[PDB]
DNA sequence: AATGGTAGGGGAGGG
DNA sequence: CCCTCCCCTAC
């Protein structure tokens, strides 16, 4: 199910039954790069306190 | 600094005898002039531009709504090119609708406010 | 209300007076027409005749060879301030200082024939004995091209960039004298401002034109870019070359100093910058000037044209 | 002001007939007429606020290209090589678009003198002035003198990514959203426009002190029947290439036909008024003056860099090479002749070819 | 901004007078209104049921 | 139809 | 585990 695949609008999403944000996918892919980066300059890993 | 109030409205209604004075009366502020149907309010908008003659003519996406619709409009079902009558002169722009308006009249300029 | 709040049909009103254009081709034409708005005027005033090279002219002529400096920062947190200096208008003041333009390239130092010269897009012939001539009058630069001094011939992009980043400094010197008055007149002052920052770049950028230009020359922005990183280089050393400024360049991107000061009580760390600048600004011609214009007690360098 | 005063709101050409207030004549091919000149519309607005449409007559485009002849023409031999250049370029343009009466084409070729701009030359250099008629094809035409199509070798092309409007306003000091001061016009069929209503609602004291001062009704007045109005709006207008006095407010100089500068800061006009712009705004917010402190400088001996040494070498060697045994002056270097007193400087020539009185 | 108007399916009038005003009101009410029109589309006020 | 350059990094999908 | 394609930010 590639990011392309899924791509709800706005419209979509709050109109549709049962659809939830991809949690999972939004943390990590994100979130976590970035914040990674910029502890990482500064010795600590975010990585670790998600999984928590 | 003349007498147009600087602000109209122009609605369509084939006249039943309650919507024209109902209207009126929840604006109180604006005069609304009424017409028979679109080609009459669009030979009124040229009267009106011609009037005032404005060296801006601007909106929020023209391309696909106010100018650009009622452009489209005219040139598809009643065969008016309204183009050539805006213009301050009485006798396929594909760099213009990526960066700017693709409308182009004689004398006026075009502002693509969303742009 | 939304084109009255950012002052659009003005401001476009008093950039069209300005260069003398027409109100529809601020925003519907590209760059170029500017620069060539100005031009023409200045070149007409003193009997010019400017050249007009062809499509295929253009692609045939040297690439751009000099690029410019970006330092690979050294990514870490720092703690103690780092100071941010910064060439205010760089390539405009390097223009006006070591005199580049089309009317003073003589041709470069090397390979230079008596009947066959290449410039650019264009070619010439020089005189019997204009260089044993000149031999004083002339200004190397680092890409190798012989400029005429100002002895002999004022530029005339020099004149435009003078007269543009006069008017820029006085609105920047006159945004930088309220405090009490909101954003209603800074942000026209600095969006003005602004604005004349980008016709200064885009008459730098007006010249070799690598894809889509008119009038375009290699040697002159190759030149221009060129002696850009030499100066910022010299300034590098300069800086590293105090031992009472125990001072070290972190990153710098083309005209900027981020010098790191280790436990420097920020305080006084603006002293430090102001020297610096000072000292840096009298070994360079006149119209180059170095800002120190701000300082980052705490920051992080993530990398190349990415920090906070 | 004593001046006729338009602003610059939104300019455009299109072609008509030479009318008696077109250029219909030219100096190679005087004998040959015109079929179509180029007329500018500039639609602007009084500085009482009434619109105007003023149509601008005998601003013809031009290019220049490289002399063929000698400097040491008689000034009969010019004539004849204009007329020839004229000609061939006007059969090999008629040839390309598919006894040569009724030019269509090219008006008219001169002799110009010019100092170019790419590259440092400090000597006159002789050019031609193509001057056409349909801008429009002008640069098309280039790309024919410039492929060797129209002669037998390729000539390189001057002054022709200018545009036509460009070079109009550039010729005359003129700029966007500015006043054209033009002391006098030619008016239209009739004045105040009857479109619907509008000769009555917008007209009032001051327009009617505008018209009584610039036109006359007697002498002033174009006739409707040759020169209708095709303006949906007020007023309409026609202008002289010499009526418009916004130029001979021009500085022009000739700093560059000899060492003159080798034995004043404003240049850009249109900052000035920007200057006064900001002087005021910032006077009315209390501030005291503006002032600038020259810092006391002091360059390297020749601000030398990493190859600087061989740079001077290959300069020496050059010097060497570029000399033939004898010693260069700054006064003795440009030769003292060739006068150059009757062949017509760009800001000189322009004012040719307009048509009469 | 100030008045209060009566909306029947079919527009609005101006409930000018006096007896409309001291009397309190909450928008969608219902009422009798009896007047008289005097001067232009306000109407006067007499009665109200 | 008209256009000013260079440099740098990050994410997605197929390999 | 490297390539192109796309986004867009900083000089
Ligand atoms: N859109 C741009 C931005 C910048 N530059 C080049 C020319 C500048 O000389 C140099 C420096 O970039 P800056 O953003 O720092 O602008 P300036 O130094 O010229 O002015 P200022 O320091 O006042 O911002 O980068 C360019 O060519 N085009
Ligand atoms: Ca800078
Ligand atoms: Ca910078």
């Amino acid at each position: 199910q590639l990011l392309r695949e899924r791509c709800v609008s706005p419209e979509e999403f709050l109109e549709g039954e049962n659809l939830e944000l991809d949690s999972e996918y939004y943390i990590n892919k994100i979130l976590i790069p970035p914040l990674d980066r910029l502890f990482n300059l500064i010795g600590i890993n975010v990585g670790n306190w998600a999984q928590e | 600094d003349l007498d147009i109030a600087y602000e109209g409205i122009m609605i369509v209604h084939k006249a039943d005898s309650t919507f024209p004075t109902k209207i009126q009366h929840c604006i109180n502020e604006i005069p609304v002039m009424f017409y028979e149907s679109e080609f009459e309010m669009f030979e009124a908008l040229t009267d009106l531009v011609l009037l005032l003659d404005p060296d801006i003519l601007s909106g929020f996406e023209i391309h696909n709504f106010s100018w650009g619709y009622i452009i489209e409009r005219c040139q598809k079902i009643h065969q008016f090119d309204i183009v050539r009558e805006l213009a301050r002169v009485k006798c396929s722009d594909t760099w213009g609708y990526a960066h700017s308006s693709g409308i182009m009249i004689t004398g006026r300029h075009m502002i693509n406010i969303w742009r | 209300q939304l084109l009255r709040k950012q002052d659009y049909i003005a401001r476009n009103i008093e950039q069209a007076r300005l260069i003398g254009i027409d109100f529809h081709s601020v925003y519907y034409r590209g760059s170029q027409f500017k620069v060539e708005s100005f031009l023409i005027r200045i070149c007409k005033s003193e009997s010019f005749i400017l050249l007009s090279p062809g499509k295929k002219d253009v692609r045939k002529q040297k690439a751009l060879e000099c690029v410019p400096l970006v330092m690979e920062p050294e990514s870490a947190f720092y703690k103690s301030p780092l100071i941010v200096l910064d060439f205010q208008s760089l390539y405009p003041s390097i223009m006006i200082g070591y005199n580049y333009c089309y009317s003073t390239m003589i041709g470069r130092v090397r390979e230079i024939n008596l009947t066959e010269n290449n410039l650019g897009v264009s070619k010439f012939s020089l005189p019997r004995n204009i260089l044993a001539l000149l031999k004083n009058d002339v200004t190397i630069a680092p890409n190798g091209v012989v400029y005429a001094k100002t002895s002999v011939r004022k530029s005339t992009l020099s004149k435009m960039l003078t007269d543009i980043l006069d008017v820029r400094v006085m609105i920047k010197k006159t945004m930088n004298e309220i405090g009490d008055d909101n954003t209603t007149l800074k942000r026209l002052l600095n969006n003005k401002q602004l604005a004349l920052k980008l016709l200064a770049n885009v008459t730098y950028g007006y010249t070799s034109a690598s894809f889509s230009g008119r009038m375009p020359c290699s040697d002159l922005a190759d030149s221009i870019v060129q002696t850009g990183r030499e100066t910022l280089e010299k300034a590098i050393d300069i800086i590293e070359k105090d031992e009472t400024w125990n001072a070290k360049v972190v990153y710098g991107d083309t005209d900027s100093l981020f010098v790191y000061l280790p436990g420097k009580t920020a305080i006084e760390a603006f002293s430090i910058g102001h020297a610096m600048a000072e000292r840096v600004t009298q070994n360079n011609p006149k119209p180059i000037f170095l800002k120190f214009e701000k300082v980052y007690h705490p920051s992080i360098l993530i990398s190349k044209k990415r920090y906070v | 002001s004593d001046y006729f005063r338009i602003q610059l709101n939104n300019q455009d050409y299109y072609m008509s007939k030479p009318t008696f207030l077109d250029p219909s004549h030219g100096e190679s091919l005087p004998l040959n007429q015109f079929s179509q000149v180029p007329n500018i519309r500039v639609f602007g607005a009084l500085p009482t606020g009434h619109q105007v449409l003023c149509h601008v007559h005998g601003i013809l485009p031009y290019m220049f290209i490289k002399y063929d002849g000698q400097i040491t023409d008689t000034s009969t031999l010019r004539h004849q090589r204009c007329a020839q250049v004229h000609k061939t370029l006007e059969v090999k343009i008629r040839a390309s678009f598919k006894k040569l009466g009724n030019l269509n084409f090219v008006a008219d070729v001169s002799v110009v003198k010019g100092i170019p701009f790419y590259g440092y030359h400090v000597g006159w250099n002789l050019f031609y002035k193509i001057s056409l008629l349909n801008p429009s094809c002008l640069s098309r035409i280039s790309e024919l003198i410039r492929d060797g199509k129209i002669f037998g070798k390729k000539f390189e092309i001057y002054e022709s990514h200018i545009p036509y409007l460009l070079q109009w306003t550039a010729d005359f000091n003129l700029f966007g959203c500015s006043w054209i001061n033009v002391d006098r016009c030619y008016f239209r069929s009739p004045v105040l426009n009857s479109i619907l209503d509008i000769d009555k609602l917008t007209i009032n004291d001051d327009l009617q002190l505008l018209l009584d001062r610039f036109c006359d009704f007697k002498c002033n007045v174009l006739s409707r029947r040759d020169f209708p109005r095709v303006g949906n709006g007020l007023i309409e207008i026609d202008i002289l290439p010499q009526f418009i006095k916004n130029r001979e407010k021009l500085q022009h100089r000739d700093i560059h036909h000899d060492f003159l500068e080798k034995l004043v800061k404003p240049y850009v006009s249109s900052a000035r008024d920007m200057i006064n712009e900001l002087t005021m705004q910032r006077e009315e917010l209390s501030l005291k003056e503006y002032k600038e402190p020259p810092e006391t400088k002091r360059h390297v001996s020749g601000h030398q860099w990493q190859s600087s040494g061989e740079f001077e070498a290959f300069y020496k060697k050059a010097q060497h090479k570029t000399s033939t045994g004898q010693i260069p002056n700054f006064e003795n270097f440009i030769d003292k002749n060739q006068k150059f007193s009757a062949i017509n400087t760009p800001y000189e020539a322009l004012p040719q070819l307009w048509p009469r009185l | 901004s100030d008045e209060i108007m009566l909306e029947d399916e079919s527009g609005r009038v101006l409930l000018v007078g006096d007896f409309i005003r001291s009397t309190p009101f909450i928008t969608g009410v219902v009422v009798g209104i009896l007047g008289m029109e005097a001067e232009a589309g306000t109407f006067q006020v007499l009665d109200i049921c």
